[PDB]
């Protein structure tokens, strides 16, 4: 049927400068259950970001939590960005720390 | 406990 | 009410070796168990903390019926491929729902046990837990296999039986974790737009269960006219959060209250810029 992956990112904790901290990406919504799951830190790859392994809903449409840990300075900025079949191109959401 | 399958489609 | 549910997906992947199969258990909506059949020596994992009190029999049972449940869905996919006359070079999902609600009085509420094929509904098991709802004719040729096979029977009596008194147990050995209450931590942020007004937007953080009521007012009265929302999602370490958000004039912030309701609260919070 293809569904399209809704992306939400957001942190645990309002974001203080040198405070640790964790990132989310929540990828709600979206079928097949193949998916590619990067968050993005000053435009790079971040290495070290782990997954829920996933599950689906009441409705069959799946999601996943990815996260990873960090701590906020005054100059990176961060994304998450997914591939998914249901669309022609990567599809980037930037986190706002100021929202 | 999880359910078992015991009858094919 | 309480409930024990198990989520299962079952993914062909031609020219990649088996299909992947996956199993995920939840106690009211808190995941504790997890079947993954790509994971490195695939057995059943304990997700959460008192699960873990289970003793070996308890893993060596659950990852001996996840296995037999793989094998059923390796022949459920390649009969799919031959119901609907489909290629077998795609990768084609199968999913299974099975579970219980209960209420306090140990009753059964409802009972599920319930398929869907690339994302769309097959069978269903019926509220009576007698009948089966088939959506195409292709699962209708199922419903006739099982139902002179009695499968309905046979699965109903997990239902009302295995079903209902493990969760009664996992209720009890995790009621620590699972019936906890977290509070929110609520805050309000202030950005100004270009058109001059002002966006607030009230967040709530940390808080377990999920239910909550995210409000604005206007010296009393709701403003659920212009105010934008987000569904409550999810956090690493099984709590939640949430936000709404109203556009102000500037210099009337003042003016406005957003009130959270949550179970972790004894009353209300209220709160403004």
């Amino acid at each position: 049927i293809q569904k399209t992956p809704q992306i939400q990112v957001y942190s645990r904790h309002p974001p203080e400068n040198g405070k640790p901290n964790i990132l989310n990406c929540y990828v709600t919504q979206f079928h097949p259950p193949h998916i590619e799951i990067q968050m993005l830190k000053n435009g790079k790859k971040i290495p070290k970001v782990e997954m829920s392994d996933m599950s689906f809903s009441k409705d069959w449409s799946f999601y996943i939590l990815a996260h990873t840990e960090f701590t906020p300075t005054e100059t990176d900025t961060y994304a998450c960005r997914v591939k998914h079949a249901s669309m022609a191109e990567p599809k980037t959401v930037y986190w706002d720390r100021d929202m | 406990i999880g359910p078992g399958r015991a009858f094919y489609v | 009410s309480h409930s024990l549910r198990y989520f299962v997906t079952a993914v062909s992947r031609p020219g990649f070796g088996e299909p992947r199969y996956m199993e995920v258990g939840y106690v009211d909506n808190t995941e504790f168990v997890r079947f993954d059949s790509d994971a490195e020596n695939p057995r059943y994992e304990p997700r959460a903390r008192w699960i873990e009190q289970e003793g070996p029999e308890y893993w060596e049972r659950e990852t001996r019926r996840a296995k037999g449940n793989e094998q059923s869905f390796r022949v459920d996919l390649r009969t799919a491929l031959r119901y609907y006359n489909q290629s077998a070079g795609g990768s084609h999902t199968l999913q299974w729902m099975a579970g219980c609600d209960v209420e306090s009085d140990g009753r059964l509420l409802r009972g599920y046990w319930q398929f869907a094929y690339d994302g769309c509904d097959y069978i269903a098991l019926n509220e009576d837990l007698k009948t089966w709802t088939a959506a195409d004719m292709a699962a209708q040729i199922t419903r006739r296999k099982w139902e002179q096979a009695g499968a309905a029977e046979r699965d109903r009596a997990y239902l009302e039986g295995e079903c209902v008194e493990w969760l009664r147990r996992y209720l009890k050995n995790g009621n620590a974790t699972l019936l906890r209450t977290d509070p929110p931590k609520a805050h309000v942020t202030h950005h100004r737009r270009p058109e001059g007004d002002v966006t607030l937007r009230c967040w709530a953080l940390g808080f377990y269960p999920a239910d909550i009521t995210l409000t604005w007012q206007l010296n009393g009265e709701e403003l659920t006219q212009e105010m934008e929302l987000v569904e409550t999602r999810p956090a690493g370490d099984g709590t939640f959060q949430k936000w709404a958000s109203v556009v102000v004039p500037l210099g009337k912030e003042q003016k406005y209250t957003c009130h959270v309701e949550h179970e972790g609260l004894p009353e209300p919070l209220t709160l403004r810029w």
